[PDB]
RNA sequence: GGCGUAAAGCGCACGCAGGCGGUUUGUUAAGUCAGAUGUGAAAUCCCCGGGCUCAACCUGGGAACUGCAUCUGAUACUGGCAAGCUUGAGUCUCGUAGAGGGGGGUAGAAUUCCAGGUGUAGCGGUGAAAUGCGUAGAGAUCUGGAGGAAUACCGGUGGCGAAGGCGGCCCCCUGGACGAAGACUGACGCUCAGGUGCGAAAGCGUGGGGAGCAAACAGGAUUAGAUACCCUGGUAGUCCACGCCGUAAACGAUGUCGACUUGGAGGUUGUGCCCUUGAGGCGUGGCUUCCGGAGCUAACGCGUUAAGUCGACCGCCUGGGGA
RNA sequence: UUAGCUAGUAGGUGGGGUAACGGCUCACCUAGGCGACGAUCCCUAGCUGGUCUGAGAGGAUGACCAGCCACACUGGAACU
């Protein structure tokens, strides 16, 4: 059902960036506001808000650049049915360096570039291109 | 139950104790009559030949026409009619044979 | 499933009070009765293989109710299989 | 189509 | 890599094992990641060299051997334990709609049979005829009775059911669906190989039942022959009980569940508010058909009920024929 | 189109046994053992370091070199 919250949030972020939405919503967690603050980092996103004590409501405002859609496309790689893991030399890159991996390791959320200097592997969460 | 089934098939050849050869035949229903004309319908039979030349005009259905010398022969009782009624119906199987189209 | 009288007499037969009517004991209690009050019924009605899925409905439900209450808690596991006559 | 369907069989070479 | 139509989604449903799983905190450090040790024989391959006049070939050292074991670490995610939370999934109450199923009665047309009455030469059938029936009075009409099976109109891309399917009315037993207001349990969930049950009609076993329709068959036309077509009859079967058989173009030719993504013409079913100022206005859920944008697609077309973008799990297909 | 297999079989006591542990063997005691994570049965095959193909992942194979196991007309047995 909503077994891949992760896939359920990649979900939402792509329509509403090809639909021309302004801005949207999708409920919360720690997991979820742990990915969404590396976006905005990234300059992929603006800003996010949480809503909510006992419901947590994220919300994320879109981006886009005439018109056009910032975050062409991405790609859930690990998943429930098939678990992905790398070391700190086979991270793979994204667009050969242009687009960014994104990578929870034990020192937090970050990206391959950002693991460089860190030294750490882990679990491959989407493919931001 | 009624009918007859055609096993043997076209035609083996074999000969006489005196001379001569035989033909077999397979069991046929058909009849092929995309030949020629209908004045050669009127040369396939033998008695008919004789009674030509003798109705009212020089050409005859002879069977809507006034006059018929070979239907006045049928009436006579020279002619039975069996050979007469099969004989329009000849005819009238050209009027159903002849409908698509059919040419060698 | 059964009346007015029926229905809230086992909620406060097996619930700590009248809000006590959401738990998982009661809800065994709704099915252990509906299925005893079904006995003569598909006894006389073979040929009702409609109200039959009805029927394996509740059986396979009171079944998935079972289960949750034996990994959490037995020893109120124990207490209601005798009290209603389970596990044969 | 499935990974966790080829755990049981996989892939039938011809 | 695919499964609407090219080969392919089991006919459908339940459900064990198995796979997978919301959210918050603590803990374990299992999985994973970091570092180190030991080991992964040599030769081969790769890097830089040397030597044989050159090359092939031989050879120095390094790299590689992406492996495994152990130890020290990190705790974001997955797993285990512990305590939870409520939006997932459930429970109650008040209700509404429905050909949902089973059982038992009952109604009136129509068909055929039988009884009686009036009444006469054809009825019947087809493109045209014949078989057939009828002066023992058919047919037609009317009265009365018997038996059998089906429910006109209502009735409609209308409703219900997992599906095949389900239609006079009424009673009894009983199944699910949906809506309103709250209360309550606290992930109790999704999915499914074997296994289990349902499952159009034909057909089979036993015993009833018999109008009409009707395989085989009888008879008459048709015809080259008629076996079929057409017509007059007619058994099995169609009906019920008790089983068995489990296959269909069992089709939406689309497996189920969940999340989102511009919308219209409507239908059906509720509910909230509103000069009730009309069966209305304004919202808002459940179900359902036809259009159509983006997008997708081999094209046809699909297009908030996807065949759009994704996740969870299962089935199935690998040139045609053989099969 | 192989679903149940297995009685020295699974475990224990004691004796015997080999260079060493042990159903390795014997009497007794227990009824378990194995198996849908493929037991058992049938067919085929020496294996590996490697070679070859391939961008890689994989795929096919095991001659020469090297490592190990088995075998020495067939079958069985023991001595040294
Ligand atoms: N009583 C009887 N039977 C006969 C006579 N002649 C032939 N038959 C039978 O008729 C049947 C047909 O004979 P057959 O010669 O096979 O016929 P056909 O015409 O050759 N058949 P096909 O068309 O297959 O070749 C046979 O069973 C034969 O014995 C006869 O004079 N009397
Ligand atoms: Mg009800
Ligand atoms: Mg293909
Ligand atoms: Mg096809
Ligand atoms: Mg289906
Ligand atoms: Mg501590
Ligand atoms: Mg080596
Ligand atoms: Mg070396
Ligand atoms: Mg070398
Ligand atoms: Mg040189
Ligand atoms: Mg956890
Ligand atoms: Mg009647
Ligand atoms: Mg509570
Ligand atoms: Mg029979
Ligand atoms: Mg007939
Ligand atoms: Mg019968
Ligand atoms: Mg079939
Ligand atoms: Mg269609
Ligand atoms: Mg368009
Ligand atoms: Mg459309
Ligand atoms: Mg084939
Ligand atoms: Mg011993
Ligand atoms: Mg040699
Ligand atoms: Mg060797
Ligand atoms: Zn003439």
């Amino acid at each position: 059902s909503m077994q891949d919250p992760i896939a359920d949030m990649l979900t939402r972020i792509r329509n509403g960036q090809a639909a021309n939405k302004a801005a949207v919503t999708m409920p919360s967690s720690k997991l979820k506001v742990a990915i969404a603050n590396v976006l905005k980092e990234e300059g992929f996103i603006e800003d996010f808000k949480v809503e909510g004590d006992t419901k947590p409501e994220l919300e994320l405002t879109l981006k886009y650049f005439q018109g056009k859609a910032v975050v062409e496309s991405i790609q859930r790689v690990s998943r429930p049915g098939l678990r992905i893991y790398k070391r700190k030399d086979e991270l793979p890159k994204v667009m050969a360096g242009l687009g960014i991996a994104v990578v929870s390791t034990s020192k937090g959320v970050m990206t391959d570039r950002a693991a460089r200097q860190a030294g750490l592997g882990g679990e491959i969460i989407c493919y931001v291109a | 139950s009624g009918l007859g089934q055609h096993t043997t098939t076209a035609a083996r050849l074999y000969h006489f104790p005196h001379g001569g050869d035989v033909i077999d035949s397979p069991g046929v229903r058909e009849f092929g009559l995309w030949h020629l004309e209908p004045e050669q319908i009127t040369q396939g039979f033998v008695e008919f030949h004789d009674y030509l030349g003798l109705c009212k005009y020089r050409d005859c259905k002879h069977d809507t026409d006034p006059g018929c010398a070979i239907r006045e022969a049928v009436e006579e009782g020279k002619i039975a009619e069996t050979r007469f009624e099969n004989y329009h119906r000849i005819l009238e199987s050209m009027a159903q044979v002849k409908t698509r189209k059919n040419f060698s | 499933s059964l009346s007015t009288e029926a229905t809230a007499k086992i909620v406060s037969e097996f619930g700590r009070d009248a809000n006590d009517t959401g738990s998982t004991e009661v809800q065994v209690a709704l099915l252990t009765a509906q299925i005893n009050h079904l006995q003569g019924h598909f006894a006389e009605h073979k040929k009702d293989h409609h109200s039959r899925r009805g029927l394996l409905r509740m059986v396979s439900q009171r079944r998935k109710l079972l289960d949750y209450l034996k990994r959490k808690d037995v020893a109120r596991y124990t207490q209601l299989i005798e009290r209603l006559g389970l596990r044969r | 189509a499935t990974v966790n369907q080829l755990v049981r069989k996989p892939r039938a070479r011809k």
